[PDB]
């Protein structure tokens, strides 16, 4: 088959900048009946179905916007973004169809911002859950950057280790930002033991760390 | 317009078969042909084969011939990928996506089918409400719902019925202790109309057949 | 070979 390999794997770009990536066919691509690259490049935001951007290297699908151009012969070619956009975020797959379809392993596009701190919000769980014997606690940080953040749990003080799972967002379409969703689970039986219930939360845009937190009952 | 319409995700057993479908609208589905790409993970794409929806014939990558069957319903301009002998390297979401001729791209890609391959039994989630209350943020409230212990991926969430999408966060899955996942949706809105406003989040789990819709009020 | 074969498919 022919291998297709894409570089660099990631890279990132404030908005308004131009962006180059590589795609390498390990053999031609070009089509001898009609003398065409069959080289196609996609589109795939997150969450989203690949998006046809380009085919025959370098010839832009409908609807596309003129800032995406393809350029490339024999076996090196290159997407460019003239003036990257915050929507722009994707991962950017190139396609050989000459042979046995294969696809380069993309490139996937970030974008950078001005430092922006989360708003922190903290959760008890619901009466729903807590009547079926488990009490699971929600820290919710919205809309920062740097993606880089750590949350600490604290129960009456004490730093908890073992009892928490969290996961952040792909980045924010609009403003290119990132959320974070972490949640202490814990016994009923456990967490009726207890009062404050704290998450403390540090990152780039806070000078110190910010603590949510709430009083069990209250 | 042009739509390719997939099937829900669905959980089969190692060894079994599944067939999943691929529903054309807004063209005749026999001006194009149909393609079926793999997606193992956000950064590969695999593919399988071709379909020819007007004569029926197929033309199948290597790696998936006696894997992969393509069949097409032309009067429900429906058509339909067979794999068999399912192992758990097998688990992908897989895609239709349309091809005009022999040097055209993918041009249209349907949302894909999430196929998992395990021995785990189906669980459907709990749906419990992160209530908007003081622990606020100037004029804001967050609001949410908690999706906990489900088998396999994915849930999907909307807030009321799609017509509030704007500050929505819906988290990816985190894989828990127990092989099972939970997952958080949740949402800013105005603290000054949490009175007049209802917030219910539409939580879809089709491999447990769970439809759940949670109204999330204060305190 | 396979770039033959789509060839001919797609005719």
């Amino acid at each position: 088959n022919i291998m297709m390999t894409q570089s660099p794997s990631s890279l990132a770009v404030s908005a308004g900048e131009k962006v180059t990536m590589s795609c390498k066919s390990s053999q031609s691509v070009l089509h001898s009946s009609d003398q065409k690259n069959y080289l196609a490049w996609y589109q795939q935001k997150p969450g989203q179905s690949p998006k046809l951007l380009i085919y025959w290297a370098s010839t832009r699908e409908s609807g596309v916007p003129d800032r995406f151009t393809g350029s490339g012969s024999g076996t090196d070619f290159t997407l460019t973004i003239s003036s990257v956009q915050a929507e722009d975020l994707a991962v950017y797959f190139c396609h050989q169809y000459l042979s046995s379809y294969t696809f380069g392993g993309g490139t996937k596009l970030e974008i950078k911002r001005t430092v922006a701190a989360p708003s922190v919000f903290i959760f008890p769980p619901s009466d729903e859950q807590l009547k079926s014997g488990t009490a699971s606690v929600v820290c919710l940080l919205n809309n920062f950057y740097p993606r880089e953040a750590k949350v600490q749990w604290k129960v009456d003080n004490a730093l908890q280790s073992g009892n928490s799972q969290e996961s952040v967002t792909e980045q924010d379409s609009k403003d290119s930002t990132y959320s974070l969703s972490s949640t202490l689970t814990l016994s009923k039986a456990d967490y009726e033991k207890h009062k404050v219930y704290a998450c403390e939360v540090t990152h780039q845009g806070l000078s110190s760390p910010v603590t949510k937190s709430f009083n069990r009952g209250e | 317009e042009v739509q390719l319409q997939q099937s829900g995700p669905v959980l089969v057993k190692p060894g079994a078969s599944v067939r999943m479908s691929c529903k054309a609208s807004g063209y005749t589905i026999t001006d194009y042909y149909l393609n079926w790409v793999k997606q193992s993970h956000g950064k590969s794409l695999e593919w399988l084969g071709v379909l020819n929806p007007y004569s029926g014939g197929s033309l199948y990558s290597q790696t998936f011939k006696g894997k992969a069957t393509l069949t097409v319903d032309r009067s429900s301009s429906t058509a339909y990928l067979e794999l068999n002998s399912l192992t758990s390297e097998d688990s992908a979401v897989y895609y239709c996506a349309r091809q005009l001729g022999r040097g055209n791209g993918l041009d249209y890609w349907g949302q894909g089918t999430s196929v998992t391959v395990s021995s785990v039994s189906t669980k459907g989630p709990s749906v419990f409400p992160l209530a908007p209350s003081s622990k606020t943020s100037g004029g804001t409230a967050a609001l949410g719902c908690l999706v906990k212990d489900y088998f396999p991926e994915p849930v999907t969430v909307s807030w009321n019925s799609g017509a509030l999408t704007s500050g929505v966060h819906t988290f990816p899955a985190v894989l828990q202790s127990s092989g099972l996942y939970s997952l958080s949706s949740v949402v800013t809105v105005p603290s000054s109309s949490l009175g007049t406003q209802t917030y219910i989040c539409n939580v879809n789990h089709k491999p447990s057949n769970t439809k759940v819709d949670k109204r999330v009020e204060p305190k | 070979d396979f770039k033959e074969e789509l060839d001919q498919w797609f005719k």
